[PDB]
């Protein structure tokens, strides 16, 4: 897709959507209790993250 | 404690309520200020919360709850306030007609402008000089 | 060439310039609205990103 830099500059961008080979680790780094199991949370969370990335693009 | 529901389209509700109850897929949950950090997905259900002066009415679809002892937030792909899940699907269906109409109008405006430009360029060309 | 032909060509070019200017103004308004829509998406994206980061 084209990345909006400015009114004059639009940059063509190649992005690897998934598998998520790397994640930008946040600066806070907490841990939460999981009411489901961890996998039972990730299997629902990750597709939403991919959809959000697609929408932002 | 402070609660907020947001959607990709934008924020929906924002206020400070000391009691919030939600239905997670694994079971019922209830949160009070000072709660431990907990993450749980939410199915299609209400967001019944008590201490906002009166029982406040929030309903979400595709929810996802993250709780902090001083901050509460739920991420929803769709949200409304009537708490009737039939009203949510009714709004979702009604938005489809608006989307189609908006897309058609956007297409037709560009087509009309392009026709005007094409006619002007054709007149310029036939006036070869 | 003929004087009349040059005049006709000038008029046609003026018409094309007007149409292009109107299109540019419409595009500017749509760009402003698109920027507002894009900035409306930040709070959800940052929150879901940090949740994914600290959970995964």
């Amino acid at each position: 897709y084209n990345h909006y830099v400015s009114a004059i500059q639009q940059e063509v961008t190649e992005r690897k959507l998934l598998p998520l080979t790397d994640l930008a680790e946040n600066k806070q780094r907490t841990v939460y209790e999981f009411e489901p199991s961890q996998e039972e949370i990730l299997d629902v969370l990750l597709p939403q993250y991919a959809e959000s990335l697609i929408y932002g693009a | 404690i402070h609660v907020s529901v947001v959607t990709p389209d934008g924020p929906v509700y924002e206020d400070d309520v000391e009691m919030v109850s939600v239905k997670a897929k694994s079971g019922e949950l209830g949160i009070l200020p000072g709660h431990i950090p907990l993450v749980a997905p939410l199915e299609i259900s209400a967001a019944r919360l008590k201490k906002g002066g009166k029982t406040q009415y929030i309903a979400v679809s595709g929810g996802f709850l993250e709780v902090r002892p001083d901050k509460v937030t739920i991420l929803a792909q769709a949200a409304e306030r009537a708490e009737d899940i039939d009203v949510l699907r009714a709004k979702a269906a009604k938005e489809r007609a608006e989307r189609r109409l908006q897309s058609q109008q956007d297409d037709i405006d560009f087509k009309r402008a392009e026709l005007a430009l094409k006619r002007a360029m054709n007149r310029l060309s036939v006036a070869e000089m | 060439a003929s004087l009349r032909d040059i005049k006709t060509r000038i008029n046609a070019t003026k018409k094309t310039s007007q149409i292009t200017k109107a299109m540019e103004m419409v595009s500017t308004s749509k760009l402003n609205r698109a920027e507002q829509n894009a900035k409306s998406f930040v709070p959800y994206m940052e929150k879901i990103q940090e949740v994914v980061a600290n959970v995964a």
